[PDB]
RNA sequence: CUUGAGUCUCGUAGAGGGGGGUAGAAUUCCAGGUGUAGCGGUGAAAUGCGUAGAGAUCUGGAGGAAUACCGGUGGCGAAGGCGGCCCCCUGGACGAAGACUGACGCUCAGGUGCGAAAGCGUGGGGAGCAAACAGGAUUAGAUACCCUGGUAGUCCACGCCGUAAACGAUGUCGACUUGGAGGUUGUGCCCUUGAGGCGUGGCUUCCGGAGCUAACGCGUUAAGUCGACCGCCUGGGGAGUACGGCCGCAAGGUUAAAACUCAAAUGAAUUGACGGGGGCCCGCACAAGCGGUGGAGCAUGUGGUUUAAUUCGAUGCAACGCGA
């Protein structure tokens, strides 16, 4: 994506952090 | 004929088709059979039920050469990856090693921006 | 579903004193006919001894091992999508289906009477035929070959 | 004068820049060998590629583009942005003690300079990818999604453009104001025994009462309590538009109205909530069997036809051996 993957890896840190 | 008795089996497990080629270490592909071309066509009828068809015909296609213990390495993901291993092993062959060596890149090129729906 | 029920407790055979044989007449009951089954299936079972020519109290199973089921289709539409998913047989069906495999072709075979028509098919299993036999021939096909989706 | 601001000694970290090389995988192409009838493609399909040797395989060779893993809620930068490795030049930042100037400061209209991506100009390069354009399916139609090709562009140097949801939608600077848990980088002391414990810095992510907010929320990195400057706002549309100017090769940017029209346009959130959100949990709902109807033939009822009427009502789930 060149701009999503830094967003999902900085969103799903809402998914898979706790 | 030459009866090398061993060989490195190839499973180019693509998604729409999983063609398999049998060979020894020198890269001399002598026999091969295509899952999606084993009479079968389409996509869901070229799925691994066809892969075992290709495996059995290839076993028939090279049973004249007498290859007993078999090395296998795979390319690509896909359903035509697992069932074919069991098929070829049960089809008068003996296994040596299984692997899928599908070439992950180091971020080299661009593959397409395919389906979006 | 979440709750379960235990198997209904059954008294033994009123004639041979064996609960397994008593359960057998209970499945063939259509039109509520055990007294007719007394002249049909009990008259059949009495003839099953001498026609077999051996004690049908524990030799009764010498024709049932091939009949042993292993799998049947369980309709798990898991997540809303029907799958094959054949679950292995649990004891509350693998023996019930054994009796369900008996009289599927023994009603109107065109013979004397099903008082002794059923008394034709039983030794056939230890004489290598009869309805209970070929039941296991088709079960092997649906499983053990569709690993990509089984 | 030394506390504000700055110089020096000293180290610490870093995808901070600029210029050089350099490696390997990966797509592609080309040459070679083996041998072979399909390859690809999707929800099925043809266009396509191929019997010549394609796909597949290993052997090499060319080129271009990006740097798997580490990798991170990590790090750096004024922002834009910056990820292989190594060197050359360089920019900041921070920390330990010191020393030295003595208010040297903060902000800044105009102004100057940097400014993602597209785009333009002149010359190269061009592996993939790919607007445009072709051909094949889809559909009611398809100029779209989808597939097969595919040019500009994407890459490089120089020049221009100046914009973005350029966003933390939070201007810069300073002072004050309870706590907790992490992260990253210095450092002081302590048996560092060590990992660290006791402290101290910086940057940093997440909770949270005060307090603030319409509200969500912010909450020592404030949206708290104050101060100094700057930019902007003044109902929605028209309109970031016309015109004029300035700029730009051009695309166009910036500055920036009015006529006319409406009485709203908005923001936080509440209770309904419909989903082609989701998870869950219930029920002969499904599952596993049984017994069935629908097959026949007979009895009634409903719908129609005829008839003088074949009276009326019900006749989606919830009528049709119903009222009756």
């Amino acid at each position: 994506f060149y701009e999503k993957p830094t967003t999902e890896r900085k969103r799903a840190k809402a998914s898979a952090v706790k | 004929r030459k009866q090398v008795s061993d060989g490195v089996a190839h499973i180019h497990a693509s998604f729409n088709n999983t063609i398999v080629t049998i060979t020894d270490r020198q890269g001399n592909a002598l026999g091969w059979a295509t899952a999606g071309g084993s009479g079968f066509r389409g996509s869901r009828k070229s799925t691994p039920f066809a892969a075992q068809v290709a495996a059995e015909r290839c076993a028939d296609a090279v049973k004249e050469y007498g290859i007993k213990n078999l090395e296998v390495m795979v390319k690509g993901p896909g359903p035509g990856r697992e069932s074919t291993i069991r098929a070829l092993n049960a089809a008068g062959f003996r296994i040596t090693n299984i692997t899928d060596v599908t070439p992950i890149p180091h971020n080299g090129c661009r593959p397409p921006k395919k389906r979006r729906v | 579903r979440r709750r379960v029920i235990g198997q209904r407790k059954i008294l033994p055979d009123p004639k041979f004193g064996s609960e397994l044989l008593a359960k057998f007449v209970n499945i063939l009951m259509v039109d509520g006919k055990k007294s007719t089954a007394e002249s049909i299936v009990y008259s059949a079972l009495e003839t099953l001894a001498q026609r077999s020519g051996k004690s049908e109290l524990e030799a009764f199973e010498v024709a049932l091992e091939n009949v042993r089921p292993t799998v049947e289709v369980k309709s798990r539409r898991v997540g809303g999508s029907t799958y094959q998913v054949p679950v292995e047989v649990r004891p509350v069906r693998r023996n019930a289906l054994a009796m369900r495999w008996i009289v599927e072709a023994a009603r109107k075979r065109g013979d004397k009477s099903m008082a002794l028509r059923l008394a034709n098919e039983l030794s056939d299993a230890a004489e290598n035929k009869g309805t209970a036999v070929k039941k296991r021939e088709d079960v092997h096909r649906m499983a053990e070959a569709n690993k990509a989706f089984a």
